[PDB]
């Protein structure tokens, strides 16, 4: 939900 | 650019002259006319530093999104995904070109010598008369010599 | 260079906000 | 740009002259004409700092959307997904170029010496006459010397 | 921009002059002509702060849509999905450039000394005459000295 | 913009002058001519705040659409889906630039001293003469001093 | 915009003058010429509030369409779908810019003192003469002082 | 470019002449006319250094996103993925072309010899008269020789 990251809703 | 270097030399000499004028304005009443001599050396850097700093705050993150799977059976699976937001400071600094990097002042007082107490008092007046900055590497010598 | 340009873009983001 | 550096030197000298004028305006009535001497050194930074800060509030998040699956059987599976909204402050600051980074003032009082109480009283008047700021690194010397 | 810095110096000096005028307007009747001396130092910041704040209210959410599945058998499955609406404040502030960051005032009263009660009364009048603000870092010295 | 800052200083001085005029208009009959002195300091903020607030009402939702499945067998499955409509207030405020952030007034009354009752009565008249607002941080000093 | 601020100051002063005129028109017959003094402070807000409210009525819904399945066997399945229509009020308000946020009035009556009953009667007349509004934070002081 | 080299030689000679002038201005009162001789060698580098530095801060990383899987059974699997944000400083410096890389000064004093104490005192005055910098590789010789 942010920049290069994870948390793919 | 050599003309620029010439004008940099002119700037340094002008600074030295101004400091000498201040030294005279302080010491002429205190000591008198012709009872002292003083010279000033000023070294000035003319670099072109230009810095950009991007700083974060590791110890105060703010969770934006979060996933947490925790199943049991024995078997214990603990999956987790987390996205953070951090304090971000971005500072762009551009230093001034000509800065006094080191300053040297020497003062010689005509004998008839001078006591240590008055020498230190004159040194204290000069510290503040010139803006003595030891942390910058500046140097201030006050001596009592025999004029011919 | 690239980092300075990124800093300028961040300052522009500040101005827009 | 060297012309700009010259005008920066002019600014510093003007500040020093103004502070000297204020020192005279205070000490001339108190001490008299020719019973004191004082000189002022003012060092001014001319950087071009320009900062952008983006700050969050980790300890007060607000849940925007939320999913929570919690099934049992034994087996205990606790899935969870959460999205947050956070307090966001974005401040863009641009510092003024020329700022007094350090100030040095020295005052010498003609003897006939001066008592410690009156020296400290003069120092107290100067603190406020000049705007003494020790946290900035400023320095204020007041001495009683023998004028020639 | 150095012309802008010059005019900033002019602004600071004008503020100091105005405060000195007010000090005179208060103390000239009370003390008399030539029985006091006072000088004022005003330091003014000229930054260009510009802040944007986006604040939420975590403790009062309003549910917009909601799904809730809760089946039993033993097996107990509790699925849930929830969307929220939150109080949102968005404030854009732009500070004024030149602000008095610190103010220093010193007043010296001619002896024949002054009692502590009257010194404190004069200090109380000045507090309000000048707008003393200790939380800003301002400083106010009132001394009784011997004029020459 | 420095011209704007100059005119802001002019505004502050004009406000101070008006308050002084009102103080005179009140105290000149009561005390007399030359039996009092008063000075006023007014600090005015010139920020550019501009706020947008979006507020909801969590405790009074209105159901727009609704689905509810509830089957039994033992097995008990309770599915539910719900959509809500909420009270929505959207207020956009734009504060006035120059606002009096703090006000300081000091009044000194010539002795021959003044009793506490009359000092408090004068203070009560001034409260309302000037618009004293303690919650704003304003300060009002009334003293009885010895005029020279 | 500073011209706008100047005219706002003019508006405030005009309001104060009008209120003073009304105070005189009431008290000059009652008390006489020169037997009283009164000053008025009026603080006016000049914000630019602009609000939009969307309100519903949760407790009186009207069903638009409806589905209801209810089968038995034991097994009991109760499916249901429902759509609602709700009372919807949408009000857009735009407040007037300059509004009197606080009003302070002080009146001092010359002695030869005044009895409490007549002081309260004068206060009652002023309440209505000025439009006293305590809920707004207004303040009204009536004192009996000794004119010099 | 050979004309540029010629003007560089001119700059070096001008610097040497200025230092000689300062040496004379200090020693002519102290020693007298014709009782000393001094010469100065100044070596100046005219490189064109231009440096760009990109520095990080390894010891204060800030986690941006994070994944962590940790399941058990025995079997223990610990997967992990992590992304970091680091403090980044990017400084571009451009050194001034002509810089004094080494300075050599020698002074010879006419005999009728000079005592060691006065020789060291003259050396102390020169240190500060010229701006002696041993860390730069500078050299300062003071000798007492027999003039013919």
């Amino acid at each position: 939900r942010t920049d290069g990251r994870h948390i793919p809703a | 650019a050599s003309a620029a270097r010439r004008k940099e030399q002119e700037l340094e000499r002008s600074q030295e002259q101004a400091l000498r004028e201040k030294i005279d304005s302080v010491l002429l009443p205190i000591l008198g006319y012709g009872n002292y001599t003083a010279q000033v050396d000023i070294q000035m850097d003319f670099s072109a530093v230009e810095q950009t700093r991007k700083r974060f705050d590791p110890n105060t993150p703010a969770t934006r999104s979060e996933y947490a799977l925790e199943d049991y059976n024995g078997s214990v699976r603990k999956e987790s995904t987390r996205n953070f937001e951090l304090d971000t400071t971005i500072s762009h600094e551009r230093k001034q070109t000509g800065t006094v990097a080191r300053q040297t002042v020497s003062v010689a007082i005509k004998d008839r010598p001078m006591s240590e107490s008055e020498i230190n008092a004159i040194r204290q007046v000069l510290i503040g008369t010139v803006g003595f900055d030891q942390g910058r590497g500046d140097l201030l010598n006050v001596l009592s010599v025999k004029f011919a | 260079v690239d980092g300075i340009q990124a800093e300028m873009r961040a300052m522009m983001v500040e101005a827009t906000n």
